[PDB]
Order: C-alpha cells, then structure tokens, then sequence
C-alpha cells in the first residue's frame, strides 16, 4: 500500500552509434505496463508530451 | 507512485511497493531493443536511519549485479548508490515533521485521480503555486493518506509524494529544472510543507550551469540567507566518481 518508505530507481543509458532515433520513446505503453508489473502495480493516468512520458502508479 | 520515461532515462518512485529491482531486466531490455547502452544505474537504499524517519546493502548489491552479465559502484549521497558502466540538472528535497494544519488535507477516505477533489486539495495546500498552469500536471489522493504528482513542461519535471503519517511524517520533491537560483523553487515547496526539517541534495558537475556556478563560488539557492526560520547543519560536497560532485545541505526549524 501507499506509505513510507520511499524508494527510488533510476537508469540512465547512453546514445551510441547505432541507438534507435528516438531512444526510450519508440516505446509505446505494453512496455511501461510490464515493467510497472513487476513491482505489482498499475498505471492510474498517464501525460505525454515531446521529451517525457509521465505514469501516476498505484499497487 | 510515478515513473518518468525520457529518450535516454527512466526514473521510478514509490512508497510502500516490493524492491524496484525487480524493475531493472525488464528496462535494461527496453534499452537494449534501442540499441542504447546503460551506463547508470542508482537506487536508494538506507544504511543509516535517524529518528525522524528492507534488505541488506550486500543483498542489493548483489541483486543488481545479477541482472547484469563491468561497472563501478558506490554511494552518492550516503542514501543513494550508484552502478557506473564506462565505455542535466537535478534537485530533491527531503522533508520531515510536515505542517500538521496541512497534512488533514492529504487524508481521504477514497482514492482520488485527478479531477475536482484533487484541485480543491491543491488550491488549499498552495501546491497550485509549485505546479502553477504552465505545468501538465496529474495527481492522486489516496486512501486513507497519502498523496503524488507529477507535471511536466516541455524537457523538465516536477514531481512530489507525500507520507503524512502523524508518526513519522514525510514528503519529498525532485526536479530536473535549470534554474541559476533555486531559492525561489525550494521556499516554495516550504511554503507548502513548512517541515521541522529538511536536506537539498543538488548535483554540480563543473560542466553544468549551476556546477559551473558553484565551483567558482556562486550562490546558488541552499545558502543561510535565504531560510531565516532555519539552523544550516552538516553540509556536505562529494566527487561521487571522477568528474561528477553532489552538494547535501541540511536545515533544522528554530524551535
Ligand atoms: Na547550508
């Protein structure tokens, strides 16, 4: 449920030669979906814009 | 809760779920169908407790190292860790002892998305002036406490949750804004929380703004004069790893 305490993780990759145009945002939601799976949770909302995919979770 | 997707980094929080670790296969692949390759990995992890506020460091450490097949590791902060494979801004806040007339506010006895009850939960907690109307914003009260947002503007983000147990109250901030000066960002969040006490934790690379700003001895926004009702206590710098400089800097409410 949602109480302390907090966690936090975070990876940073770099863009190389040969890395996809678009990085991390040619993905589409199925891969965001899974990855909040497996810590149990889901997406409550979500707001895009050209740099960022924001996702409000909840167990 | 929030997670946060860029064209090169992902950035998870929650309060209260399982290990994020178990997060960590599953984006190193989404990565790798990219092409990209991971170079940072950093996750919090508590050695140390204090009074006002899990596995063991050798069991995370060697749970993040198996989910990989050469890296350096260490602390940043001593409440942050670090994986670096060899071949931007970032600001957080960390908040205890929140305004108890405030915190009524983040109980519910429903859990609440973004709509008519949330904004009325932001207007009367000034969280309106933090995310003001150039920020995308969505939020979640939730039952029978707690609260998060995220906002968005273009490249940068803000983002808060909120614990307010009477116990062992809690609330924290993060931001990727540039700014020369982040007094003004930082009062404005204790405007809304007004905590017994708080850290700024601020990364200060040479080669960014406010790292070329500091290391040549600029102010700021951490600095004394700008939290009068506060005590500075214990600040600390560290080079993390070569090149890479985190400032922690710690205040206490004049009681
Ligand atoms: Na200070």
């Amino acid at each position: 449920s949602f109480e302390g305490p907090e966690k936090r993780l975070e990876v940073i990759m770099r863009v190389v030669d040969g890395t996809h145009v678009s990085g991390l945002l040619a993905h589409d939601d199925d891969v965001w979906q899974k990855v909040i799976d497996a810590i149990c949770a889901h997406i409550v909302s979500r707001e895009f814009n050209e740099y960022i995919r924001s996702y409000v979770l909840s167990e | 809760x929030s997670l946060f997707v860029m064209k090169d980094r992902v950035i998870l929080i929650t309060c209260g779920t399982i290990t994020l670790l178990n997060c960590v296969p599953l984006i190193c692949e989404a990565v790798s169908t990219v092409c990209g390759e991971v170079e940072w990995v950093s996750f919090m992890h508590k050695n140390y407790s204090f009074p006002w506020e899990h596995l063991s460091m050798a069991e995370e450490f060697k749970t993040l190292r198996s989910h990989f097949p050469p890296f350096i590791f260490g602390p940043i902060d001593s409440d942050h860790y670090f994986l670096y494979f060899h071949s931007d801004a970032q600001l957080s806040m960390t908040m205890y002892g929140l305004d108890r007339n405030q915190t009524k506010h983040w109980y519910s006895d429903k859990m609440l998305p973004t709509g008519p009850e949330t904004a009325v939960i932001r207007e009367a907690t000034g969280l309106s002036e933090v995310v003001d109307d150039s920020w995308i914003l969505h939020d979640l009260q939730y039952e029978p406490c707690g609260y998060s947002i995220n906002a968005i503007r273009g490249s940068e983000y803000q983002t808060i949750h909120i614990t307010p147990e009477e116990h062992c109250s809690f609330a924290s901030y993060e931001t990727n804004t540039c700014a020369l000066n982040y007094s003004k960002c930082i009062c404005g969040v204790l405007r809304v929380f007004d905590p017994e006490r708080f850290s700024v934790i601020v990364f200060i690379d040479p080669d960014s703004a406010v790292g070329k700003s500091y290391h040549s001895g600029g102010t700021i926004g951490v600095e004394p004069e700008y939290y009068p009702n506060y005590e500075a206590h214990h600040r600390t710098v560290n080079e993390y790893t070569p090149g890479h400089w985190v400032l922690k800097v710690n205040y206490v409410k004049r009681a």
